[PDB]
């Protein structure tokens, strides 16, 4: 009583999620210094 | 008086398939899961993989791979367990179990407490 | 056993150069 | 994962109070909150007393009380009698292949 374990299991049960489904969630996020960059996406480099 | 029963005693040798069931009574056949547990001799209870009344749908252990396909009647309340390919210690106690809510939407209680159970059903293979 | 730091410990606070400004 | 750990044997004495452990992994036991245990009358079927570790369903005596903490599950048996005298598995909920584990019992001779 009034001691709980604050952990719970989900179960998302096989077909039976509308909103109860598991969404693998992957996050993105973006940080930059203004450093030297180093994830930048295809862009060919031409000349100067 | 909510009571599972399956069938009586086998007698299989190696290589065969056997055909177990299990008809349920006392309550509403399209709300609870049916879970599989057996009793290898000397080591302790294990179980398989289940089956939905409502759906029918189907999962079980990766040891136990191709040599299980577990049915069902819901027109008998009858569910019944297939295992082929039998070897020696495939003899076993096999069990029908009850699970300890009803499928509900959007829920929360887990589905895996075994509590309502059937009488056993020894399997013997040589 | 305790000494003055008189004024270091003063570090680039980021890696962008600057010229002849008091920032 | 694999079979849980229980006492091969314990005995004791009618109304004294016997303890029996079952250990297991922390991916068995000590990551989820779902232990369940169980008894064996001689060639008769399960019965259960335990499961949400410490909780009961309606009609066990309050003789049988579980514990959890660790690796290490526990069932108490307060007053014991030879009322008492069974095999005893626990059983708990896996985060691996499986689902559902089980000691590998303890019979609980009363002497």
């Amino acid at each position: 009583f009034n001691c709980y374990f604050p952990l719970q299991s989900y179960g998302f049960q096989p077909t039976n999620g509308v909103g109860y489904q598991p969404y693998r969630v992957v996050v993105l996020s973006f940080e930059l210094l203004h450093a030297p960059a180093t994830v930048c996406g295809p862009k060919k480099s031409t000349n100067l | 008086q909510v009571q599972l029963v399956q069938s009586g005693a086998e007698v299989k040798k190696p290589g065969a398939s056997v055909k177990v069931s299990c008809k349920a009574s006392g309550y509403t056949f399209t709300s609870y899961y049916m879970h599989w547990v057996r009793q290898a001799p000397g080591q302790g209870l294990e179980w398989m993989g289940i089956i939905n009344p409502s759906g029918g749908s189907t999962s079980y252990a990766q040891k136990l791979q191709g040599r299980v396909t577990m049915t069902r009647d819901t027109s008998t309340s009858t569910v019944y367990m297939e295992l082929s390919s039998l070897r020696s210690e495939d003899t076993a106690v096999y069990y029908c179990a009850r699970a300890n809510h009803e499928t509900t939407m959007d829920t929360y209680y887990y589905y895996y407490y075994m509590d309502v159970w059937g009488k056993g059903t020894t399997v013997t293979v040589s | 056993a305790y000494t003055n730091s008189f004024t270091r410990g003063v570090y680039y606070p980021d890696k962008v150069f600057r010229s002849s400004v008091l920032h | 994962q694999s079979a849980l750990t229980q006492p091969a044997s314990v005995s004791g004495s009618p109304g004294q109070s016997i303890t029996i452990s079952c250990t297991g992994t922390s991916s068995d036991v000590g990551g989820y909150k779902y232990v369940s245990w169980y008894q064996r009358h001689p060639g008769k079927a399960p019965k259960l007393m335990i499961y949400d570790v410490s909780n009961r369903p309606s009609g066990v005596s309050n003789r049988f009380s579980g514990s959890k903490s660790g690796n290490t599950a526990s069932l108490t048996i307060s007053g014991l009698q030879a009322e008492d005298e069974a095999d005893y598995y626990c059983s708990s909920y896996t985060s691996s292949s499986t689902s559902v584990v089980f000691g590998g019992g303890t019979q609980l001779t009363v002497l």
